[PDB]
């Protein structure tokens, strides 16, 4: 009866969005405002706004009622 | 409405909370905003591991919540000498807790009031993140949040050092807390003040410099502290395996950006090392 | 997210005619009621839209003056909150000059815009005691716009999503140089479908894509690549169907939408303040 780690199954009806990490070398964080100094010191990051943004766009673009 | 309205349950700041038939009902600003955002929040979350919004409704500027009825919380299970935490246990718990704050993060909110009387049992043994008084949603550069949630003994120190802007973080450093009050059956750092929070925190896991912390000078309560070299981890959590430390090491790092996420948390060795969690049904019941 | 929210769920209904059912049955129930507790003085269903059409522009301009300024979110979420309303609810029974203002307060609390209660009340251009008396009927009509949403509080505005469909032209689609010429546009093109219905019938990200698409056709840009080449739609050629036929549904909304007019609006306010002295 071992844990073994299964990742979230959410349907988002709408197009694939990039990992967080992975935002930083496929460039869109060049478009999103830089986090500052007092802003990383408590863990806010640019990934974060622009993941959020890139979700949002690509949420349920497909669905239909 | 509907219920019965059957045994009294409790009673905070904001509200009361009474057992009804089985559910728990809580009861010129107008309404409370506290039990809005328990409202807005908990209407668009649904998941095992958080605690589920079944019914509203009220009268006046007083409305009623209704929840799912939860036996206990793990206050009392710590607090109580009777029953043995086995390793078994705290990874159980460890793993509901981190379940629900993986989708509570995924959809982007911070609880922000972690803590073991938060964090409720069923019959079942499930365990769901409660009271969502504080709960905030995160990942917008334009909300400005404030650094006095959490309660003080769960309270990151980039929050005790006055932090506006955070994520995940602040979640995680409460569950480090939580997971180390499930291994000493005691609060791990019961600070009397902010400054003595910040204190006991530097004294047990080292104060931080600028190599584990780059911008810790920026955060604008930044006291600049004694260089305490801390304790050992394997020190303080004796009966710890090397999972087990690496888990509260990654839980308890000061640079919240490098803090695991709860999704990392869960894919540690830890969670996936012998033995298995306990099923819910085994927990121990207070 | 909007992909399991209540808006979703809930309040994104499948053509115009099903909102019209709702809005008409609401007025034939107001009039069963009227006369159980006993004639023209009633308004018809499209006056009704009318005048909801006219007090959901004044909800925009009261949100525009607020102060302190308030977010898009909050006038968004406001504005959702009022066409909810009155989907279910006849402006005779509840007047839409106090339900817009609640539907303002609630969605200050719901989005987290903390104003107090005299500061919110203070933007109102009455007298001190006409102010009190508007906050007074506020406070009693918060809790039936809350019972009137169903408790659905949390509103998906198609802001954030525009903003995450510009990050994304401007990181996978260099035809398309600079996205940041659209804005404008397609702003003011998110406007006029705000006016319109389309927030009952589609998606946030689809509002925002049709936006951003109507501004490119504007300006003469053909980009439909980016819909094949960059959403994979090219992989699924159904679905790029149905959502170029979501889009042009939306473009002819908004081609259809007539604005209430002042001689109009006059007579069927007149009309409304008589049904409202007798209720
Ligand atoms: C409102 C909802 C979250 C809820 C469901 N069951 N339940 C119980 N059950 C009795 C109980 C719980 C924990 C420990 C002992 C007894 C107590 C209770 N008290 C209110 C607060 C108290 C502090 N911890 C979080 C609770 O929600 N709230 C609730």
């Amino acid at each position: 009866a071992l844990y073994e780690y299964q990742p979230l199954q959410i349907e988002t009806y709408g197009p694939h969005v990039p990992e967080l990490e992975m935002l930083g070398r496929l460039g869109y964080l060049n478009h999103v405002r830089a986090a500052s100094p007092q802003d990383l010191a408590g863990g806010y990051t640019s990934s974060l706004a622009c993941h959020r943004a890139l979700q949002d766009a690509f949420s349920g673009l497909f669905w239909q009622p | 409405k509907r219920y019965e309205k059957l045994d009294f349950l409790g009673e905070g700041q904001f509200a009361t909370v009474y057992k009804a038939r089985i559910v728990a009902i809580k009861k010129k600003d107008g309404i409370n905003r506290t039990a809005l955002r328990e409202i807005k929040l908990l209407q668009e979350l649904s998941h095992p591991n958080i605690i589920g919004l079944l019914d509203a409704f009220g009268h006046k500027s007083n409305i009623s919540l209704v929840f799912d009825f939860m036996e206990t919380d793990l206050e009392v299970i710590i607090k109580d000498n009777s029953l043995v935490l086995t390793p078994s246990h705290i990874k159980a718990y460890m793993l509901m807790t981190l379940q629900g704050l993986e989708y509570l993060h995924q959809h982007w909110i911070l609880h922000r009031d972690l803590k073991p009387n938060n964090l409720l049992l069923d019959e079942n043994g499930v365990l769901k993140l409660a009271d969502f008084g504080l709960a905030k949603s995160f990942g917008s550069p334009n909300r400005a949040y404030t650094h006095q949630v959490v309660t003080r003994w769960y309270r990151a120190p980039e929050l005790l050092f006055g932090a506006r802007m955070y994520g995940v973080g602040v979640d995680m450093w409460a569950v480090g807390c939580i997971l180390a009050e499930l291994l000493l059956r005691v609060p791990f750092l019961p600070g009397d003040s902010d400054l003595d929070q910040l204190t006991r925190i530097f004294e047990t896991l080292g104060t931080p410099t600028e190599e584990q912390w780059p911008d810790m000078c920026s955060l604008p309560d930044y006291v600049t502290f004694k260089s305490f070299p801390g304790i050992p981890l394997h020190h303080i959590f004796s009966a710890a395996g090397d999972d087990l430390l690496d888990l509260i090491q990654g839980l308890f790092l000061f640079n919240p950006c490098a803090r695991i996420t709860a999704t990392q948390a869960l894919k540690m060795k830890y969670f996936s090392n012998r033995p298995g969690p306990t099923p819910g049904c085994q927990l121990p019941r207070p | 997210m909007y992909h399991n929210s209540s808006q979703k769920r809930h309040w994104t209904f499948s053509s115009e005619e099903q909102l019209a059912r709702l809005r008409a049955d609401a007025n034939r129930k107001f009039r069963c009621k009227a006369v159980a507790n006993g004639d023209p003085v009633f308004l018809e269903p499209h006056e009704e839209m009318t005048l909801c059409k006219y007090y959901e522009k004044r909800l925009l301009e009261f949100c525009s003056v607020f102060k302190p300024a308030m977010p898009r979110s909050v006038v968004g979420t406001a504005c959702m909150y009022f066409k909810r309303f009155y989907l279910n609810n006849s402006v005779m029974e509840y007047h839409p000059r106090i339900i817009m203002l609640t539907c303002a307060f609630l969605a200050c609390k719901v989005d987290e815009f903390n104003v107090s209660s005299p500061q919110f009340v203070g933007n109102l251009r009455e007298s001190p005691l006409g102010q009190e008396k508007a906050l007074e009927q506020i406070l009693e009509y918060e809790l039936l716009l809350i019972q009137q949403l169903n408790f659905h509080l949390i509103v998906h505005n198609p802001y954030r999503p525009f903003e995450g469909f510009l990050i994304d032209l401007k990181t996978r689609y260099p035809i398309l140089e600079n996205p940041e010429i659209l804005r404008k546009t397609a702003d003011d093109f998110l406007n006029r479908i705000a006016l319109t219905d389309a927030y009952l019938l589609y998606t946030p990200s689809q509002i925002a894509l049709t936006a951003i698409l109507s501004s490119a056709s504007r300006a003469g840009i053909t980009m439909e690549s980016y819909l094949s080449e960059s959403l994979m739609l090219k992989e699924n050629r159904t679905c790029l169907s149905q959502l170029l036929d979501i889009m042009k549904s939306m473009r002819n909304l908004v081609k259809k939408y007539e604005p209430p007019r002042s001689e109009e609006v006059a007579v069927l306010k007149q009309k409304l303040e008589r049904c409202h002295s007798a209720e």
